[PDB]
């Protein structure tokens, strides 16, 4: 198991998706990675400047698009690749 | 003297890419019977497209050889350990012939092998690369200059369709020096 | 659904002028993409440093002018372009 | 005995993985520097601006993944290679 | 006598490392500047937002590892180089 730290989420990146809306099949570049991906850990909270914690707004098992960038990390569990991430780069949670 | 020298089979003139690929020290080639064929038309540098193809290998437990367009610098030394390692009897030679030519010698294998060539106009990557979509042949020779395969294991009427499309290209072709080469 | 977080505003961006004041056709760089849209969806609002939420002044349904950036990203929902921005990037919100 | 300031963390770094999955051996640039490691000494905790003192939520013992880079600095103690870093550089703990 | 402000720290640097762990003498690159180094004198301490002073951590005499930059200070006092550098530059305090 994996407990992220503050507000670092553990998130498992979403399948390319290898089929177009029509059937069109995409491959290469045309199938560029997926900026959504389910929640699979949630850090304690985010610190604050006055000692408190707040729990993050992210729970775990929901769908989230986030932003891929510096502050995001690559790692390796179960022989399985997942992303450590701040809260801040989620850009939102994707509900029904 | 007058000599004559004939090889059967398909040999064509690439050897290994590493001298430590040789199993046998007194004769300086690389032997392996019943080995896996992995048909790459793209240049190889790192293991991380070729690790699951190794996995899935050194788990059958038979001989790779891997032919490819260029294998060098981490990948060939990670096959060189893995050489000695015993894990996997590995050998790796350059693809044979150049562009627009050397895809035609690479599909010329796998149809002899019943594998099929790894590329990126194909589709698909070496990563998602299975046992079935390896070649396979009874006998490899490795040796400095040259490689041969020996009975490879691939269905006749393929083999026999291929020839004859090579045929029908060199009806087409109007150049001696290419007419050759498909001959 | 999607859900923003914290001051993020989910906004559909509107169509590009393909047309002028007094008739001219714009094509190309010409008719450059709108700075306005739409919102689609508000955040619950920035979190402060003491703990608190402020809801976002800008509201569901309004037309509110925004900067592209890098903190303005581009997501695809039925299969629809949207784009997730922070309240900041929003200059204004156009009424009447 | 080495005890780190503030937020800063002593991690011993663990060993580079020299197989894989099924057995094959990986080496020079295939078998990257590890970015998990045990924590040997935590700090006394990370000070904020009140002057108060906030204890570290990583432990002295457990296996910490955390990002490389300039705010990681290489020390050599009991002629064994260590690794002091702020707790913001570690992204996550594993636990069992 | 030099008296540091706020969280400044003279350090003296210790003696580059001229032998090997088994006698094996190193020379030019070899011999790195030592990064550890005896507290020579402690400032009062860093000054907070609210106008409090926050002794620091580290006291007269000891020896801390402190990372080199931009921010320490070379100076020369009794024909002797010694380091002026924030306490946030020092990593960690060597005990016993």
């Amino acid at each position: 198991n994996i407990r992220p730290l503050h507000d670092r989420v553990i998130v498992k990146r979403k399948e390319v998706e290898t089929k177009s809306a029509g059937g069109i099949v995409l491959t290469g570049s045309a199938a560029a990675k997926s900026t959504r991906g389910e929640v699979l850990a949630v850090g304690n909270g985010r610190i604050l400047e006055n000692g408190e914690v707040k729990p993050l707004d992210v729970k775990v098992g929901d769908i989230v698009i986030f932003n891929d960038g510096y502050g995001v990390k690559s790692e390796k569990i179960d022989n399985e690749e997942v992303l450590i991430m701040s809260e801040s780069d989620i850009l939102a949670i994707v509900e029904a | 003297q007058d000599e004559l020298d004939v090889v059967e089979g398909m040999q064509f003139d690439r050897g290994y890419l590493s001298p430590y690929f040789i199993n046998k020290p007194e004769t300086g080639a690389v032997e392996l019977e019943s080995p896996f064929i992995l048909l790459a038309d793209k240049k190889i540098s790192n293991i991380r497209e070729m690790l699951p193809v190794l996995e899935a290998v050194a788990k059958a437990g038979k001989p790779l050889l891997i032919i490819a367009e260029d294998v060098e610098g981490e990948a060939l030394a990670t096959l060189v350990v893995n050489t000695m390692r015993g894990i996997v009897k590995v050998a790796a030679v350059k693809a044979p012939g150049f562009g627009d030519r050397r895809k035609a010698m690479l599909q010329d294998i796998a149809t002899l092998t019943g594998g099929t060539v790894i590329s990126e106009e194909i589709g698909m990557e070496l990563e998602k690369a299975t046992l079935e979509d390896l070649g396979q042949a009874k006998r490899v020779v490795i040796n400095k200059d040259t490689t041969t395969i020996i009975d490879g294991v691939g269905e006749e009427a393929a083999i026999q369709g291929r020839v004859a499309q090579i045929r029908q290209q060199i009806e087409e072709a109007t150049s001696d020096y290419d007419r050759e080469k498909l001959q």
